[PDB]
């Protein structure tokens, strides 16, 4: 009665079989804006069941020269049906998200994933130039990459210059191939403002690097692929005027 | 309880969850699936007794436990017979006591004394029984055979039997017929441990005998010596033993030619 | 007799042939009567 | 404490590891003839110890290239043992039935059993023939397989003419290979008259039907039997005669 | 919540996934000697922190002919830890002890374990000979093979004239590799006399003997080791003199 | 030290290489005391 679950988002249901305990990020619950650390004046809007519902990414076939993939979450949905299309015609915007990473294989298959969110991921520049005009910067598709995700170069340093040894502080949750094949995380809205812009301005992002490499005797399945769903819990949106794409 | 086991009427079930004959046997426990929990019984009152298989009523048997030879020669005379006290000599009885670890009990040993062709003429014996660390009778005119501080039984041929009644005397709190370990401390060597197994917690003296009187009788007589068990009580029961015995002190076998427990069969798939 | 149910099917890279190992003991109704003596020792080397 | 159980009828019992639910054909337990529904005068006997046990047919085979069979239960048992005495002295008959099909197999095999019960169960000739006398009509050792059984020509179509996809209607159960090894289902008494004769009339019949075909690699076991288990619950017998055989 | 366990003795734990029940023998605990059953004066020692831990041996390869192994317990702690040296300096001994066989395989072996424990297991020796000086005897390895271990030549008797089969008596436990990885039995302390000398007594020992032999198909691994813990639950020692090796 | 109990016993059709992640972390009663600088910098760029 803890292996499974099946989580209800709208229209939308998640079944599981092999399933870990669900995990609160920082142990708060997203919630809606209160009166009192809200600073506009204009009412937002919250559909609450056209936005609020698992939206499924692309799969993603796991390799076993693999290194990882990550996403900018208030990016991924930016033009993705009515939630995208409500983000574009408004200026403020703060949610929290759900989200479930799918992964299954076999008896016979072994590995690990560590999947995570990292609030205000900042991308770093890869080089040892020290002179403004040449310092590599990432470009537009590698700080947001969109719908579609981007892979790491150097998973060892998050690439960003921090160990992922060390990552293990932030809301996690692991996808062993012998215990489970979900993994599941709900994070709240976390800024040092009330509302934001869900344009220029990513809150997290999720990222999943295999920690133990995928292995398996040659005969079983070779194409193992990685499906994330994302729930959009609590959504507000103000300041309405003309859309803008990015 | 004077009675066996009663049974409960029994019927059927159709129904999910119950599984009573299902008894994992990794766990190192018995199967307790009754017949109530399965194909339909009825009400019997069973009346059958268990006081027969109980282990005073099991022991309750003397069998042969020694044969103790006395010729009293003229030329290449002895005198005396000692005989020392153990079980292991007949493998009857040994087979019986060793099935448990540690027993304590009292005995009723019974002497039957015969001759050669087989006669009973008026000849006085005298049975003596020597404790460990006493000296030993040497000689039919020995001076131990005063028996002052020590008991003997005087008895004739022609007289039944004699019987006397022995206690526990171990200095240990029980009997052991099977000892792990060493009766002293040493380097004890690799090429023959003939000292592994002995228990000086059994050794139960010696047992004597010679006829009584002043120059000689020729006749050899044959004693045997008859050891009921009784006020018994056992500890640790141990497996029986299903090879021949070869040894008195010890439980050596056969390494090559060895007798399997179960005999042959034609097939597996055949009952007959 | 112990007979085959349905059969002893067996995935692919495994061996297929098991092995049952057979106990057996008494109930609570189990009862005995008239000792006697065994028949699995007839004679005895002197010891 | 659900996936284990133990049946018991008479002197027999049967034991499982992998167990789904058991079922009870239309909610109605197998109870013996009232008053008010009976009709005949003489009083039946009911042995109740000797009849109502748990009896095994015969193993079958699964293969690859394998149909289905099938079975008339109130023929089966015609001749086998106390049931099939009592049954051949006896004019009429009222019994209900529990059922249990044993198939096990490793945790590198896939396949799944459809189960389950048909009343009156019709078997239905093969051919495109409208004339009488050559249209095509099945015979005895088709209508009423005995103890053996009988394989299906058109499984799709349950040799009747209904599709296999509608005989879910039925009281059923599924043998999935991944999930269980068996199959248990109680059926009770169902014919329009109170009692009736069990020689000239099988009131329903067995069916198991391979939906999804047997596939394994090649090193694992090969033979796949199929082995059912009837105890004919809660029997009645009437109008004592002469033995007749069919 | 059965199949898993902690064990914690001293500064010691064992954690367990694939568990049965654990065995108490012959339904007594372990405990120290009462003033009604005790014979000597001087007061016994209880360290109770520093011998009371979980001791493990080494580990020995299960083969594919392996006959099985035993050990004598009371002198396999005779030279390891404080429990040995303890032991060295003090002329009597009475504790308990807590056992813990090891053995893990994947789920495509095969292969069963008979672990048990007889108390005074007494080595015969094997020969066809009756001569007193010629009889064979077993060797001071042979009946107390240390820390190390000792091998079976006929398993089937024991190597002590009782049969294998009827050994089910003593408290023992079933290592299935379907069911169990591992084996627990706590046994009391069980001798005739209060105190005794743990160099030149043993008082029980266990065998280890691989009643169904260790099959696996080419391709999976091939060295099965067989691990055993024990604790020594209880202890206390008297009789301080010099202390003696053997 | 991590020693191996029994063995890495592992079926056919299975590969024969695994891996343990080891995590570390305090009790409750880890205290700490007495700040100063690291050593995991000594030298730096000028920025
Ligand atoms: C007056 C003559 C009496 C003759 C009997 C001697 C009395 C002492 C008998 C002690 C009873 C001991 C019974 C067995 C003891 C040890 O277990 C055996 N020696 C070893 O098998």
């Amino acid at each position: 009665s803890d292996r499974v679950a099946q989580l209800t988002v709208g229209n939308s249901s998640i079944t599981t079989q092999e399933a870990a305990n669900i995990v609160l990020a920082y142990g708060e619950w997203p919630e809606y804006c209160p009166d009192t650390d809200a600073t506009a004046v204009d009412k937002p809007t919250r559909p609450d069941v056209s936005v609020n519902r698992f939206y499924t990414l692309d799969s993603k076939m796991w390799q076993e020269n693999s290194t990882g993939w990550y996403w900018k979450f208030p990016d991924v949905l930016n033009k993705t049906g009515v939630f995208g299309q409500n983000a574009q015609f408004h200026y403020l915007y703060r949610s929290g998200f759900c989200l479930h990473v799918q992964c299954n294989a076999s008896k016979f298959h072994q590995g690990a994933l560590l999947v995570a969110v990292i609030p205000e991921f900042v991308i770093a520049g890869r080089g040892s130039n020290t002179k403004p005009n040449e310092a590599p910067h990432p470009g537009f598709t590698t700080t947001f990459p969109g719908t579609t995700g981007a892979t790491f170069h150097d998973p060892y340093v998050l690439d960003s210059g921090v160990p992922l040894s060390q990552a293990l502080i932030y809301p996690h949750q692991w996808i062993n191939l012998r215990t489970n094949n979900c993994a599941t995380v709900i994070v709240p809205y976390i800024n040092a403002v009330p509302f934001d812009s869900a344009i220029n301005h990513s809150n997290f992002g999720l990222i999943v690097i295999p920690v133990s490499p995928l292995k398996y005797s040659s005969g079983a399945t070779t194409a193992i692929p990685i499906t994330i769903t994302i729930a959009p819990l609590n959504s507000e949106f103000g300041g309405l005027r003309q859309a803008v794409s990015q | 309880a004077e009675s066996a086991a009663n049974t409960t009427p029994s019927s059927h079930r159709l129904e999910t969850g119950r599984v009573p004959a299902l008894q994992a046997a990794e766990t190192g426990a018995t199967s307790n699936a009754t017949d109530e929990n399965m194909i339909e019984t009825r009400c019997v009152v069973n009346r059958n007794g268990v006081l027969e298989t109980t282990i005073n009523h099991f022991f309750s048997r003397s069998g042969l436990v020694g044969v103790v030879n006395l010729t009293d020669g003229g030329t290449d005379t002895t005198g005396y017979a000692t005989w020392d006290i153990d079980i292991m000599g007949f493998v009857q009885l040994r087979r019986k006591c060793e099935m448990f670890t540690y027993m304590r009990f009292n005995a009723e040993f019974t002497f039957v004394t015969t001759t050669k062709n087989g006669e009973a003429r008026p000849y006085m014996l005298q049975y003596m029984y020597v404790p460990p660390g006493a000296p030993k009778p040497t000689g039919r005119d020995a001076f131990q055979w005063q028996t002052a501080t020590n008991p003997s039984v005087f008895v004739k041929l022609t007289d039944p039997p004699a019987q006397v009644s022995v206690p526990f005397m171990s200095p240990a709190s029980a009997y052991q017929w099977f000892y792990d370990g060493y009766p002293t401390f040493g380097q004890h060597p690799e090429t023959s441990n003939t000292t592994y197994g002995l228990c000086p917690n059994n050794m139960m003296g010696t047992f004597a005998v010679r006829v009584v009187s002043r120059e000689a009788s020729q006749l050899k007589l044959q004693t045997r010596v008859y050891m009921k068990l009784k006020h018994v009580r056992a500890w640790v029961p141990r497996p029986i033993r299903s090879q021949p015995y070869l040894l008195k002190n010890f439980p050596n076998y056969d390494s090559s030619k060895i007798t399997n427990s179960a005999r042959d069969r034609s097939s597996i798939k055949q009952a007959n | 007799t112990l007979w085959y149910q349905t059969n002893y099917v067996v995935p692919p890279e495994t061996p297929g042939e098991a092995y049952i190992i057979a106990m057996g003991a008494a109930q609570d109704n189990f009862t005995l009567k008239i000792c006697k003596d065994t028949d699995e020792v007839t004679q005895q080397a002197v010891l």
